[PDB]
């Protein structure tokens, strides 16, 4: 066991996500990325072929869609996984599968949280619609403009009551963390995209589509599904 | 006394484009017609990207329009083609005897789609990297004319020649563009190719237009 | 109330101190702050976006009036062989053709290709007197021209100007949203917009959106 040395000697042996010597979205066939896009950011793999972020505060902007477009999806594909993977194991939802789960509130007994009669019961649509838009409101405006859990704090990493355990407070654990956080999201915005096509062509459920892949993935591919949107 | 350069160029709207041009659409760049009334270019670098998607999609699109019409002229011209429309021609792998080229059993006869899908998503992938920042043909070349192996012919060594025939391109690029999107849009409407569309809008051009598809798409 | 300068009202009220951008400056009608996706950046897209918001605007509210005005007079009383806006259009196809308010002898129109080609021909010409000027203004205001436009002056002054503006972007704004009700909401339900609202007035907490909610899954 030894001491491990402060970062005076050791301020960047360990940025390889930032700086200019950073992986980016073709490999070696990127070339060099745009001006703007310098490596300052989590996730940057140089890749704004259309330039659409050309602009610093445009592309400050996107930064904050994709952050909360990657929480979000993360938050919806373990969603969208968790209610039909145990509805795999015995678990009797009314619909465990997600594009058919929002129906629930139309059953008999209403939308039963873990198919629990005694668990929250809701039995109307617009009341959960009403709730819901009103906490939305509320905390969306608290992300945008402070609020009860943090006023001067960042606009998209806060902490504070957002960081409870202290996972931020090394600034280079921070900056690793960030990446993982942005990579993480954008591979749950893709695997959301996909949940929506195949949900679209297939009509089952995601996992119910893996099932049938590792059943004959020969031929339970998307390519079964090719001549489904033929013109009549 | 056509120009297609500089301030007195040829316009999208003609004798009443004096006032519709911006002042960073400079008549510098092929089919500057003066049309960017959503301000989507202002910035040089977005400019040249979106001049970039442009020309690609340009190039693409007059692939695929040859690659649309050139099965179904041949069909009508009476050699044999499984599915010779275009929005099916996908679906002759699925066949009995797989996606045959000229309708021949023994050119191709391709059985599987996902080892074609493979090679064609590995080869496509090299040579778009290679599009990006150069490769065995050509390291530090222009990412849109890029030359010195792609003209072997050699037809645009005069800056003039050069000028026009990417004019040419662009134009006969942009051509081929609205006649993809009619393309997608009039199969989904009308579920025939596009050669058949012609031959019914010859039969009858008062009747069979796209009028006659209008309340398709009504909800009821 | 302002609508103009620092502390004008905002598109999330006392929420919205903080996400305001800096180029955002209270100067234009309908600035309530709202660019989260930040689309404006450059006052020169802004710009293009101002005009774009402003006549899509003034279309939606023509748009809106045209499809509540025929439905309300339906009930009243007018005959009208199809009164709702979604299949207004295809009165082209009926045996006595696409009468105005029902009348056999107002309009009377049987092809729809000259309605178009009509149509075309004149929304062309008008639309680049739009752009560049031309019988009535040359040099004006691409949004805000006057003089012919202004037959009876209610915008003389410089803050009634103002306030006419805001007023104007902002029955847009509610003309749009409105009008993107009418897609939707027709495609979900494919009735009128009247006759959804005499349904939602008949039960609303039954035939409301969520009646049609399960309509779109895919069920394969
Ligand atoms: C007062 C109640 C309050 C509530 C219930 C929430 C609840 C939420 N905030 Mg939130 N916020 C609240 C106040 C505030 N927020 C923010 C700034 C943010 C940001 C920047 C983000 C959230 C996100 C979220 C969501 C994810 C929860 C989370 O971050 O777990 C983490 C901790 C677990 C223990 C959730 C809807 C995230 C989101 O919406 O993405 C899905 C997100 O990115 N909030 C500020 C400004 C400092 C607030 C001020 O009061
Ligand atoms: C002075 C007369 C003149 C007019 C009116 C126009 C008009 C036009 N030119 Mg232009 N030009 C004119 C002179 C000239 N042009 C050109 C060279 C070019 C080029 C190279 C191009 C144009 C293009 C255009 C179009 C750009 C605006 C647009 O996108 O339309 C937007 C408005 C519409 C499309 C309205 C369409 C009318 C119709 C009523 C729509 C039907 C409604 C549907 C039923 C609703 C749909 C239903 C839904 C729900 C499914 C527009 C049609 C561009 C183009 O082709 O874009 C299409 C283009 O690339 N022009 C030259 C040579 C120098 C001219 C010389 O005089
Ligand atoms: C402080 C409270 C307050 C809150 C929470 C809001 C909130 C809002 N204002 Mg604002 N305002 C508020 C105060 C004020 N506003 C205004 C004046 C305005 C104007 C003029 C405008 C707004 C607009 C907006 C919206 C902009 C964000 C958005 O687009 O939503 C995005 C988020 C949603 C739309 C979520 C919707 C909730 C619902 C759960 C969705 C349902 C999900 C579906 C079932 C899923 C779909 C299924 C698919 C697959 C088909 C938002 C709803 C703009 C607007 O109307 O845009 C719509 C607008 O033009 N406000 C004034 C006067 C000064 C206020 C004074 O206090
Ligand atoms: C974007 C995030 C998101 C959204 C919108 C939804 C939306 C939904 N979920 Mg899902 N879910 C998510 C993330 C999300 N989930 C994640 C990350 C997990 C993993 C932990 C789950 C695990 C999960 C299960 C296991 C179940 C749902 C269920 C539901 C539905 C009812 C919601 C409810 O009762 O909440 C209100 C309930 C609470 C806030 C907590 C429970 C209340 C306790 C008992 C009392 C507390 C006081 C609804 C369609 C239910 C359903 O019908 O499945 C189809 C259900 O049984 N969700
Ligand atoms: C990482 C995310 C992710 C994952 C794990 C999956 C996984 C799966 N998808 Mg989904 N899908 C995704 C993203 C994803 N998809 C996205 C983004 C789209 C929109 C384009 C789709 C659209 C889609 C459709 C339309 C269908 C599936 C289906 C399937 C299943 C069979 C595989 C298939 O047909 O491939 C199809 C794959 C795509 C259309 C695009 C995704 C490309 C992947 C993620 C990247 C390449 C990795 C891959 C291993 C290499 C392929 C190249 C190969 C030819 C050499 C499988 C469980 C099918 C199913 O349910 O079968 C039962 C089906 O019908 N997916
Ligand atoms: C230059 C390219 C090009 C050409 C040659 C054609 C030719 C044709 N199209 Mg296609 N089409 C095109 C572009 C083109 N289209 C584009 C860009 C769209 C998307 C808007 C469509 C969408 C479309 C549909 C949905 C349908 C057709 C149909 C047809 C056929 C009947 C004509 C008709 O209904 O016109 C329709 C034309 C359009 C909707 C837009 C094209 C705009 C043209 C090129 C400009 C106007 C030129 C015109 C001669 C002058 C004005 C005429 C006046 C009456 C207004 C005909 C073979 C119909 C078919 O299959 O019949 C057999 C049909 O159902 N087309
Ligand atoms: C201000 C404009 C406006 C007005 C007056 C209406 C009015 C109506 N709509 Mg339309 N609609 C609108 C905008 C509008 N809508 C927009 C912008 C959309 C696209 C999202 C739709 C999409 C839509 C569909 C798909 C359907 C309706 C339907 C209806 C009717 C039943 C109400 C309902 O289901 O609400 C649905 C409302 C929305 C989906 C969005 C509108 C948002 C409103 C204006 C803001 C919230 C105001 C509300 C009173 C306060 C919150 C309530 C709380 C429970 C959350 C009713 C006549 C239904 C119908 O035909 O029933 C007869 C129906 O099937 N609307
Ligand atoms: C980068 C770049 C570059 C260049 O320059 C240009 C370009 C190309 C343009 C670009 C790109 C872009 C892209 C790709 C994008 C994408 C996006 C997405 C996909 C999103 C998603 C996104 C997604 C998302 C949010 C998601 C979300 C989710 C959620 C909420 C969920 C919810 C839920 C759940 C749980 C389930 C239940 O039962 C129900 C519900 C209610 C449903
Ligand atoms: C802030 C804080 C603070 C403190 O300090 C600490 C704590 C508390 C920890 C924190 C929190 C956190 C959290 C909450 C997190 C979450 C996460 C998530 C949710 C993720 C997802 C994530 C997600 C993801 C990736 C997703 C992905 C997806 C995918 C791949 C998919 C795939 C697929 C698909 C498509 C479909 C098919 O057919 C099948 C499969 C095959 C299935
Ligand atoms: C200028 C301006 C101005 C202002 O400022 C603004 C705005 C208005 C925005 C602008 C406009 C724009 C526009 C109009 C655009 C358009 C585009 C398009 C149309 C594209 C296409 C595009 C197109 C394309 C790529 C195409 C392509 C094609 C291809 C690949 C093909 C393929 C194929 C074939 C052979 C057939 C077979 O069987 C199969 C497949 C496989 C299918
Ligand atoms: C602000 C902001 C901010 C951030 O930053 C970003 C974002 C978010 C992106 C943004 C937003 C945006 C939005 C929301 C937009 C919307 C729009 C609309 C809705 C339009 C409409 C629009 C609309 C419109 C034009 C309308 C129009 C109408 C019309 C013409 C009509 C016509 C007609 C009629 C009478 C009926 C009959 O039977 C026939 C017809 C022929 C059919």
């Amino acid at each position: 066991r030894r001491t491990v040395k402060p970062a005076s000697k050791a301020s960047t042996p360990d940025s390889f996500w930032y700086g200019p010597e950073r992986p980016l979205f073709l490999g070696a066939f990127t070339g060099e990325p745009p001006s703007y896009l310098t490596g300052e950011f989590p996730g940057d793999y140089g890749w704004d072929t259309a330039g659409l972020s050309a602009d610093p505060e445009t592309f400050k902007r996107y930064r904050e869609l994709e952050l909360i477009h990657a929480r979000w999806a993360m938050l919806g594909a373990l969603g969208c996984i968790f209610p039909e993977l145990l509805g795999s194991y015995g678990v009797p939802f009314g619909e465990a599968v997600w594009f058919k789960a929002g129906a629930q509130i139309f059953q008999e007994g209403g939308l039963d949280y873990l198919g629990n009669p005694n668990l929250v019961h809701a039995q109307s649509i617009l009341a959960i619609l009403g709730t819901q838009v009103l906490l939305m409101g509320a905390i969306e405006g608290y992300r945008v403009n402070g609020g009860p859990l943090g006023e001067g704090l960042d606009k998209l990493y806060p902490g504070g009551s957002f960081d409870p355990l202290g996972l931020a407070d090394d600034p280079d654990t921070f900056a690793e963390l960030k990446v993982k956080e942005i990579k993480n999201g954008r591979l749950a915005m893709f695997s959301m995209f996909g949940f929506f096509v195949q949900a679209i062509v297939t009509g089952k459920g995601p996992l119910q589509n893996l099932s049938d892949h590792l059943a004959n993935p020969g031929t339970n591919n998307a390519f079964a599904y090719a001549t489904k949107f033929t013109p009549q | 006394g056509i120009e297609f350069y500089g301030p007195n160029r040829a316009k999208w709207l003609g004798p009443y484009s004096e006032n519709a041009t911006p002042a960073y659409l400079t008549g510098e760049f092929p089919g500057d017609y003066g049309w960017d009334t959503a301000g989507l270019s202002a910035d040089p670098e977005t400019f040249k990207r979106y001049r970039e998607l442009e020309l690609i999609h340009a190039r693409w699109a007059m692939l695929g329009a040859l690659g649309c019409i050139t099965p179904e002229l041949l069909a009508k011209s009476g050699t044999q083609f499984g599915e010779a429309v275009w929005f099916k021609a996908g679906a002759q792998i699925f066949s009995e005897g797989g996606l045959d080229y000229l309708g021949n059993p023994s050119l191709v006869h391709a059985q599987n789609i996902v080892a074609t899908l493979a090679v064609q998503v590995i080869l496509m992938g090299l040579v778009e990297g290679y599009r990006v920042n150069g490769g065995p043909a050509g390291e530090g070349l222009d990412p849109l004319y890029p030359g010195e192996s792609f003209d072997p012919l050699g037809l645009a060594d005069d800056p003039d020649t050069f000028a026009e025939l990417k004019v040419k391109e662009i134009k006969n690029g942009r051509l081929a563009m609205f006649s993809m999107f009619g393309f997608f849009v009039q199969a989904i409407v009308t579920g025939k190719g596009p050669i058949q569309n012609l031959d019914d809008h010859l039969s009858n051009p008062t009747v069979n237009n796209a009028f006659a598809f209008a309340t398709k798409f009504t909800p009821s | 109330i302002e609508w103009y300068g620092p502390d004008r009202p905002k598109f999330l009220g006392p929420f919205s101190e903080g996400d305001t951008p800096a180029y955002l400056t209270g100067e234009f009608p309908g600035d309530y702050g709202w660019d989260t996706a930040g689309l404006s950046a450059d006052p020169e897209t802004f710009k293009r976006y101002r005009e774009l918001e402003l006549i899509h605007a003034r279309w939606a509210m023509l748009g809106a009036l045209g499809c509540i005005t025929p439905e309300l007079l339906a009930k009243n009383g007018i005959p009208f062989g199809e009164a709702v806006w979604f299949k207004a259009g295809a009165q082209i196809f009926a045996e006595g053709g696409l009468n105005y308010l029902g009348n056999e002898n107002l309009i009377h129109a049987q092809s729809i290709i000259a309605t178009l080609a009509f149509q075309v021909v004149v929304m062309g010409l008008a639309e680049a007197y739009r752009a560049n000027g031309g019988p009535l203004g040359e040099g004006l205001d691409p949004l805000h021209p006057g003089g012919a436009f202004d037959p009876l002056g209610l915008a003389d002054d410089p803050d009634t100007f103002a306030e006419l503006k805001v007023k104007e972007i902002k029955n847009g704004r509610l003309a749009m949203f409105s009008m993107f009700g009418f897609f939707v909401q027709a495609i979900v339900t494919g009735k009128g917009p009247i006759q959804n609202l005499d349904d939602h007035l008949a039960n609303p907490t039954a035939v409301n959106a969520f009646a049609y909610a399960t309509k779109f899954t895919p069920s394969a």
